[PDB]
DNA sequence: GATGTATATATCTGACACGTGCCTGGAGACTAGGGAGTAATCCCCTTGGCGGTTAAAACGCGGGGGACAGCGCGTACGTGCGTTTAAGCGGTGCTAGAGCTGTCTACGACCAATTGAGCGGCCTCGGCACCGGATTCTC
DNA sequence: GAGAATCCGGTGCCGAGGCCGCTCAATTGGTCGTAGACAGCTCTAGCACCGCTTAAACGCACGTACGCGCTGTCCCCCGCGTTTTAACCGCCAAGGGGATTACTCCCTAGTCTCCAGGCACGTGTCAGATATATACATC
């Protein structure tokens, strides 16, 4: 699998928080699909700095650097 | 009702709507697929802060694509009203 | 030997709230605030020293700076008490 | 023997601001009156939304400033939410909409 | 009878609003944010004003027309260009 | 006297057939007027700033180039 | 004996070094970076180009104009989103029909 | 006295094209197209030497902001051609 | 089948590809000193796993709630057509305004001593998170 | 007209703020080159206006194509109860590599010097623009 982990109750909490009353059925694939769609955006634009320093380890402040980058600017994790 | 109930409790508290160690496999194996054979070591606090940054744009995304359905008369989302919110914004 | 500004927001935030305390998580926050908005003012100010072929930054250039990336009422207040911070400043 | 900021009357430092715009990069001569009013726009932007957020801290009867506080105080104002666009506060949630 | 009219305009290239009006229109909202100065706009410049604001205007109505045949309609409505606006940010 | 006719009634026409709109509905005509006029102000509150602090009465077009990249927008052909 | 001869460009490589020395980027610029990004400016110049002429061709005119720019940057995929957020003056759109 | 990138692009166009001629007033789009890339790459790149705490922009650094600021067949083609050129370069 | 719909050419009109003169920014040379690349190290942060629980997810089920399809009235919008008004050409004047060329001076880099303001480590104790209890509200 | 929602109280617990040691980075002070404020002069290109003229907007009358409310039908998410399951907590080992320091060396920066390239200017001349006129495509 390693993709169901986002499970119904898990998108529909998502979706709870949004304010939307009622849901169907096929969004359960639909946003699944963009969930990827972001995170392979975010993965490599934050790895390319993991591989310029040359460390094998991820940091905090790569994921904060290409979500800078991104356009959707995060705080608190500085 | 009940929904009416969860709405004024999901909206109230700042927890994290997704568990971690599937959110955690699910980004190790994205990070398999690029630049391959070498693993990658992760911190603890880059995890939780990508965790962080996809519910805000979910909840984002589902907040501003439910407003394509009142427009409409309806009151369900669809996959229409989701693919045409990211086709106004140009994501 | 890692700086950061939590001491600061401290200093001002029991100036103008007398006991109100505040997280060791949200203060990271601030942090990210306040290292972020002078990456952008003292960053787009320098773009002001290159597009009229200088190569200083004076207040004047920040003033403008400040005119620029903030809404109006809140631009309005800062430009109202930055000066008056430099003009206290200069008679020393 | 004496303090810039106590020169400057604010409480964000000086000589701090002036140490990250030289060595920033920003440009090859930095006045000098720049950074005490770079600093004392910040501290009146922190004092803004401070000030802000421990109304809503007392609203709730608390006084130990969480995230919520933060994201509630720049979410309910106007201009702020014009400035603090395209931020995700973390750990923040969202405000109370229905409808 | 419109069809004839739309493949006749995204064919062309040429400006839309008349230069006259969007001159006299600029110049009246520029005097309000100066307090009370006049100015002299280049001849250059007020092309760059109305080749931005035609091309804003002309894909906010492709984003409101978009809007407009997911509700059944065809007739596109206030409620439309003020709901394009706020998905967009 | 009117100073915002002189957007007509048929340019914003035109701007909706170019857009690919078939038939405009009524209160169109009084609500573009608003907006329009908006989004010049965030232009042009945004270039008199430029042309004050370079000390010039000529609002030249590299200005209202730099405020529409500022904005986002970023325009081309000109210079 | 030139710079732009000796890595075999077109572009100019002294030009882009003087824009990296007054450009206020890093306090040191190296040798080896403008060649590199004198390289990468020609190869997205004849990208665009190659588009734009044969848009041209098919229109049966000799001559680029603003208009086939536009049509070659709104057909390819990859300008697409390296050019998403621009407007062209003299720009026009894409021939968007649609009914119901 | 006021430079331009006319004349490279003229170069370029005859040398992909054999005589497909270019107006007066598209070439001044394709000067705010490269005095605006890099703009990006050669700014962004700065960056780069700033959160690894740098002085230098090496071919590295660019190479880098090049595989970041392009998607990613246009990317691929262009880190192969940028090398293809440094080591033709190198032995001068 | 008349109304578009594409094509031949008329010529005329000006932009533009090109040729020349020329000023200055790019190449050659070389010293020198800080940037950094390589080498070693040691700890510290991450990875892997055992195990037990307990919330949390999956699955049938039925029932109302809602989406969808047809439909009639009607009204707000397109179109045809005469007018009248304002927009464009273009031409004159003609002067405020960009700019740019000197100058001289206040001003900010540059540098040696020095000390306290702020950073790292520590230790509570009150603020708070959770758990259990007593007072309201709509079907 | 009573299970559910709101306020309240008690108790553990754990991080927030006070405190000390200290060190290195910010202050003070004197030196010198120069970036830019300041003045004045010169060309230029933007504004005001006016006469014409004419292309388009304006106003209106009218026919009718969608807007919208209604209603019938059928299907389809949500709440509920039971079963199953994997996420998490806490621990324990261990080890891969992240951060730190040394040390040489090398590679870029500065200044000087020489000249070839890129820019402004000027000009014949071909590309297309628009215009008219004539051979096909069609509801």
């Amino acid at each position: 699998d390693n993709i169901q982990g986002i499970t119904k109750p898990a998108i529909r909490r998502l979706a709870r928080r949004g304010g939307v009353k009622r849901i169907s059925g096929l969004i359960y694939e639909e946003t699944r699909g963009v969930l990827k769609v972001f995170l392979e955006n975010v993965i490599r634009d934050a790895v390319t700095y993991t591989e310029h320093a040359k460390r094998k380890t991820v940091t905090a402040m790569d994921v904060v650097y290409a979500l800078k980058r991104q356009g959707r600017t995060l705080y608190g994790f500085g | 009702q009940g929904w009416l109930k969860e709405i004024r409790k999901l909206q109230k508290s700042t927890h994290l709507l997704i568990r971690k160690l599937p959110f955690s496999r699910l980004a190790r194996e994205i990070c398999v697929k690029f630049t391959r054979g070498v693993d990658f070591n992760w911190q603890a606090q880059a995890l939780l802060a990508l965790q962080e940054a996809a519910e805000a744009f979910l909840v984002h995304l589902f907040e501003d694509a439910y407003l394509l359905t009142l427009h409409a008369g309806r009151v369900t989302l669809f996959p229409k009203d989701v693919q045409l919110a990211r086709r106004i914004r140009g994501l | 030997r890692k700086e950061s500004y939590s001491v600061y927001v401290y200093k001002v935030l029991k100036q103008v709230h007398p006991d109100t305390g505040i997280s060791s998580k949200a203060m990271g926050i601030m942090n990210s605030f306040v290292n972020d908005i002078f990456e952008r003012i003292a960053g787009e100010a320098s773009r002001l020293a290159h597009y009229n072929k200088r190569s200083t930054i004076t207040s004047r250039e920040i003033q403008t700076a400040v005119r620029l990336l903030l809404p109006g009422e809140l631009a309005k207040h800062a430009v109202s008490e930055g000066t008056k911070a430099v003009t206290k400043y200069t008679s020393s | 023997a004496k303090s810039r900021s106590s020169r400057a009357g604010l409480q964000f430092p000086v000589g701090r601001v002036h140490r990250l715009l030289r060595k920033g990069n920003y440009a090859e001569r930095v006045g000098a009156g720049a950074p005490v009013y770079l600093a004392a726009v910040l501290e009146y932007l922190t004092a803004e939304i401070l000030e802000l957020a421990g109304n809503a801290a007392r609203d709730n009867k608390k006084t130990r400033i969480i995230p919520r506080h933060l994201q509630l105080a720049i979410r309910n104002d106007e201009e702020l939410n014009k400035l603090l666009g395209r931020v995700t506060i973390a750990q923040g949630g969202v405000l109370p909409n229905i409808q």
